[PDB]
């Protein structure tokens, strides 16, 4: 696309600048360009891709939730009719969010996942796939909602199976996957008990492996463990 | 509160 | 443009939704559409226009300053050569910022200012004109920089002359104009003494008129007075 | 510090 004429290394360099500038839409466009060069991504480059799109979609999700809350108050008893505008604007934001999710899913399908053989890369991309189907599920209503939820579940489950076989229980990628799959269970799949069990099991298995870690790896792992604990505290 | 997912 | 088919009232309604959603680019696009209907703007509508573009340009200014700081470190002794990318990306952000400023200035010229007869509206728009030329001056280097600075100055001065004749010294529009013109003097025009004198005089004349005000107007005026004091504290 | 201009 518009990045086709820019060097791969320059796209990555500019993604890093955009991050520093808090220009996340630019960051995401640079990283899309880098992916579309066709080469596999390094660990650092995967992280840049993730950060860029997570920030873009996160802003959209936050706006969607504000608009949805105004829309659902408009649809209460005793609410004055104010016309189509709230729905139309919610729809506009929703369609943009869906477009971003579709963009990310398209990068994963063409061709990041199929070229990813190492557990670090494959788990990362499958977790991403689950996340972006999860964001689609948050706004889905209507006939494909079940299928979207199933797509998220399937991606997460494939990532889980690989991570349990190939990574230690403290690996930050494995931990973040488990965190996000637990969120899926609680918030999307109407399975709070599964969410709680996964978070508990994950936390406890990681605890038991901390003794193997350097000081720096310990800090990395315990940061995510704390998030599992924060959700457990919220959910119980 | 909404649940916390993995941060950047 | 893209808003030509939307009702004026719907554009305003959606600008308010976009503000709630922190969707300032959308907000600005809705308000541009509303302006381009050709009718004069109410006080509330002027404020929406201002808020939208101030937030858009403010994000651009912040990003520009981050990029400029990285660029000027690259141009120090002992800095490794890293290629054209920093300059190119700074230029990209700068060009976008300039485009937003040009958009606002174009709305003012076609035809908000010429239709504005009341002091509240005219002062507001002339202050806006000064502000957006000021933002252009922040990034200007090269042959028109003087002319851009002079355009800012001229707009501010016309606004000042009207405000002193037609508004009380506590009027929040008058106060904000004086605040921003003082910033122009200090940061753009290399005139710190003029900045300090304007802020002092403005503050003191407002103080002397507070006794005339209701509790609510008092709160409005004193909020801006405090900003004048904060700058005086910084500059002395 | 940069100088403060009028807020929203
Ligand atoms: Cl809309
Ligand atoms: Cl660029
Ligand atoms: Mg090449
Ligand atoms: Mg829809
Ligand atoms: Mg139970
Ligand atoms: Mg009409
Ligand atoms: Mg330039
Ligand atoms: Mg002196």
């Amino acid at each position: 696309g518009a990045m086709g004429s820019m060097e791969r290394a320059s796209l990555i360099q500019k993604a890093k600048l955009a991050e520093q500038a808090e220009r996340y839409e630019d960051m995401a466009a640079f990283m899309k360009g880098a992916v579309e060069k066709g080469e596999e991504l390094s660990c650092e480059e995967r992280n840049l891709l993730s950060v860029a799109y997570k920030n873009v979609v996160g802003g959209q999700r936050a706006a969607w939730r504000v608009l949805s809350s105004i829309e659902q108050k408009s649809n209460e008893e005793g609410s004055e009719e104010k016309g189509p505008e709230v729905r139309e604007y919610r729809e506009k934001v929703e369609t943009e969010l869906q477009g971003v999710c579709d963009t990310v899913l398209g990068l994963l399908d063409s061709h990041l996942i199929k070229e990813a053989g190492d557990a670090e890369s494959r788990v990362f991309y499958l977790k991403m796939k689950g996340d972006y189907y999860r964001y689609l599920a948050e706004v889905a209503t209507g006939d494909d909602k079940k299928r979207i939820i199933d797509s998220a579940r399937s991606a997460y489950q494939e990532a889980m199976d690989i991570s349990k076989k190939e990574m230690p229980p403290t690996n930050p990628i494995r931990l973040g996957l488990a965190l996000n799959f637990s969120v899926f269970h609680y918030e999307i799949a109407n399975s709070p008990e599964e969410a709680i069990s996964l978070a508990k099991t994950t936390f406890d298995e990681a605890m038991a492996d901390l003794h193997t870690l350097s000081e720096d790896s310990y800090k990395d792992s315990t940061l995510i463990m704390q998030l599992l604990r924060d959700n457990l505290t919220l959910w119980t | 509160q909404r649940s916390t997912s993995t941060p950047n």
